[PDB]
RNA sequence: AUUCAUAAUAACUUUUCGAAUCGCAUGGCCUUGUGCUGGCGAUGGUUCAUUCAAAUUUCUGCCCUAUCAACUUUCGAUGGUAGGAUAGUGGCCUACCAUGGUUUCAACGGGUAACGGGGAAUAAGGGUUCGAUUCCGGAGAGGGAGCCUGAGAAACGGCUACCA
RNA sequence: GAAACUGCGAAUGGCUCAUUAAAUCAGUUAUCGUUUAUUUGAUAGUUCCUUUACUACAUGGUAUAACUGUGGUAAUUCUAGA
């Protein structure tokens, strides 16, 4: 069939076109969320381990672990769910999936890839594919860059370069809940407001007493 | 219904937004705010239906998106808002100061006061309780309530309390005596005494109240609204004061106005 | 054209819509019609307008004939006659540039056309290119 | 007219918060830190109350039909306790206990090509007849059933399954 | 500023009058039985620790969308995989 494998020291994903019966069998038997060698399904990949991500069936319907008795199966799936897209609030919908055992009826499987074998993949495994960004938070920058809890990340920003066409300039995140005397200054008016309103209620409740002993006094 | 009518009929709205039969379909919706909305008057209202400054709502929304008001010691964003009875409606670049109270035909007159007098209102007040905290607190006409009152204020009586910190001031009673604005009905407008008051407890009391030219009329308790002492307005007061104009003598005033 | 009487009735001036307004009395006896920029022309005379920022739309012509009445503004600040009053207007006024664009219908068409596509839509678009490729 | 408000008291809490939230900005004094101090308005934050929503009831009121005079409780019919249980009143539901409700003032049952009012028209008047449809309001998305987010959703151009 | 994630909305309205004979509906009521997004009249010195060698408080931590690249099937506001 068709096979999606996933390499993520790279990023990487490439396609192959699975021809061999015999090889395509030794899958046979196993499930989602299980791990083999794909050793005597290629001596190329002889070494290198795939534990099994997914696959949707030869009319387009899924597989999902926990999803065994290979052949499909209507189910009412949610939000925080695989295999249905929510549209709405509090929407909580049937609809189909096939099994979640191996199978001929998917036209398509990914696998993604556990431990590398002897030879290489010519298109996979070879590439150095990015993360095409880094972090934006001040925390996050802190620890993407191994510093200290006061360095002041602000220079350690790689930021995008980009050319007009020609004309070259530079950007990068805004990094949320890095200190400036602004916090400060909202959190002193918290704090200011908090005592403040406690000693006006305060006076108001001495004036009140006082205006009732004025009339007990009477 | 699963909801709110989100919208108002024509032929729904307010008889007293004098309004028309004809113009559209629609009437504003008043969101949420402090006055009820059938005794509420909001801003398009006085602006284009009892004082005419503009004309599309749009011309309405950026005059109030600029401004140009103060309303009892603040502005508001919604061309609606629910503003009321003893409101102090000031327009500033302008310089009008207009005070809200009935017509003798119920209708919230034009009625201008001065910005002196922009800074003080009354409150006729629901229920003086003992609040958490041992906050005394008092709710009042307007949609408020207020702590550390005079505590001698009582219950159906009226207070003197200013704009925005409010801070009650000196009040008026409610006994043999006080000098009345009626606030609801037919007595609607009108102005006169609390002669007596007939207490209908459970609820609703009612209260004769005598205009000034000695014709008597009993009005509901909560319709009642002294305003003062006889011979003392703590406010100014309207063209009409409410003496309940017969259309006969409404005929003979045009009669007699018309000309020369 | 014997003459043109064109007569203020209700001279109220508003600082907050930033203009003098009355009702426009145009009496236009036997001339033609109303003519509506020569009326910009002469209240802008009369009071001021240099006239990009008056504002008459409703000159209705009476029956028995040679009366037309309006409303009638004058605004100051051109940019403030600008941002107050409506494209629609401008245009016919002229001093603006009136849009061309598609129907109701076709713009609701795009709405559907945009209601099946989730996401940025590149991702959408260019593989399901690939596949209608192969 | 509350054992209402009211809050403390001593305990308990898979502990709820009390803002790890935003923008223009940039003042002040020296002990020269980047010090602390510091405005305007953006969003959240608990309770009331209000506005905007929400529920039932006191109370009332609808043609004809008796060729429907007897209705009501098996399995809640009436009610109590106690429980569960609601936004709360409550057989709303559950166990235990008692025999219950109305009415010749027409109940129960059936029909209604039955939503009524404000209105249409006559027309002294008196009085009558129709009122689906734009004001008052409502119930509804084939026929059920079952189903989340919200404060309010058995929604349907939001959902599960069956029937056609 | 394509777009997402989420705030929210989509519970609007508009047309019918199947049922139905106190049900819906009208009112004069009236909740001291009662939830309340939304708006604002108000509306927030207590946080942690057996009370000296204590906890990021310059504010602490990952988890992923939209996004890249790898998918299907006769076919879809379908959907696998790094």
């Amino acid at each position: 069939m068709k096979l999606n494998i996933s390499y993520p020291v790279n990023g990487s994903q490439k396609t192959f076109e699975i021809d061999d019966e015999h090889r395509i069998r030794v899958f046979f038997d196993k499930r989602i969320g299980q791990e083999v060698d794909g050793e005597a399904v290629g001596d190329e990949f002889k070494g290198y381990v795939f534990k099994i991500s997914g696959g949707n069936d030869k009319q387009g319907f899924p597989m999902k672990q926990g999803v065994l008795l290979p052949t499909r199966i209507k189910l009412l799936l949610t939000k925080n769910v695989s295999c249905y897209r929510p549209r709405r609030d509090g929407e909580r919908k049937r609809k189909s999936v096939r099994g979640a055992i191996v199978g001929p009826d998917l036209a398509v499987l990914a696998l993604v890839i556990v431990k590398k074998g002897e030879q290489e993949l010519e298109g996979l495994t070879d590439t150095t594919v990015p993360k095409r960004l880094g972090p934006k938070r001040a925390n996050n920058i802190r620890k993407f860059f191994g510093l200290s809890k006061e360095d002041d990340v602000r220079d350690f920003v790689i930021r995008r370069e980009v050319t007009k066409g020609e004309k070259t300039y530079t950007k990068a995140p805004k990094i949320q809940r890095l200190v400036t005397p602004q916090r400060l200054q909202r959190k002193r008016h918290q704090r200011a407001l908090k005592v403040r309103n406690a000693q006006a209620q305060r006076e108001a409740a001495a004036e009140y007493a006082q205006l009732l002993a004025k009339r007990l006094s009477e | 219904a699963r909801g709110p009518k989100k919208h108002l009929k024509r032929l729904a709205a307010p008889h007293h937004w004098l309004l028309d039969k004809l113009s559209g379909c629609y009437a504003p919706r008043p969101s949420a705010g402090p006055h009820k909305l059938r005794e509420s008057l909001p801003l398009i209202v006085f602006l284009r239906n009892r004082l005419k400054y503009a004309l599309n709502g749009r011309e309405v929304k950026a005059i109030l998106m600029q401004r140009h008001v103060k309303v009892d010691g603040k502005v508001r964003t919604d061309t609606t808002y629910p503003a009321g009875f003893m409101d102090v409606i000031t327009l500033d670049a302008t310089n009008e100061n207009f005070r809200l109270v009935y017509d003798v035909k119920g209708r919230f007159a034009v009625h201008r006061i001065t910005d002196e007098e922009a800074s003080y209102k009354l409150g006729k007040v629901k229920k003086v309780q003992l609040g958490k905290k041992g906050v005394p607190y008092v709710v009042t006409h307007d949609g408020r309530t207020i702590r550390y009152p005079d505590p001698n204020i009582k219950v159906n009586d009226t207070v003197k309390i200013d704009l925005a910190s409010g801070k009650i001031t000196d009040f008026i009673k409610f006994d043999a005596g006080k000098l009345v604005y009626v606030t609801g009905g037919r007595n609607l407008g009108r102005i006169g005494t609390i002669v007596h008051k007939e207490r209908h407890d459970g609820g609703f009391d009612l209260v004769h109240i005598k205009d000034s030219l000695d014709n008597t009329f009993v009005t509901r308790l909560n319709n009642v609204f002294v305003i003062g002492e006889q011979g003392k307005p703590y406010i100014s007061l309207p063209k009409g004061k409410g003496i309940k104009l017969s259309i006969a003598e409404e005929r003979d005033r045009r009669r007699a106005q018309q000309g020369l | 054209s014997d003459a043109v009487t064109i007569r203020t009735r209700k001279v109220i001036s508003n600082p907050l819509l930033a203009r003098k307004q009355f009702v426009v009395d145009v009496l236009h006896p036997n001339r033609a019609n109303v003519s509506k920029d020569e009326l910009r022309e002469k209240l802008a005379e009369v009071y001021k307008a240099e006239k990009d920022a008056v504002s008459v739309f409703g000159f209705r012509t009476q029956f028995g004939g040679g009366k037309s009445v309006g409303f009638g503004l004058v605004y100051n600040s051109v940019a403030e006659a600008k941002k107050f009053e409506p494209t629609y207007r401008l245009v016919r006024y002229g001093l603006a540039e009136k849009v061309e664009k598609a129907s109701r219908q076709q713009r609701k068409q795009k709405k559907n056309r945009d209601k099946k596509i989730f996401g940025t839509g590149k991702r959408l678009a260019k593989k399901v290119a690939r596949r209608n490729a192969d």
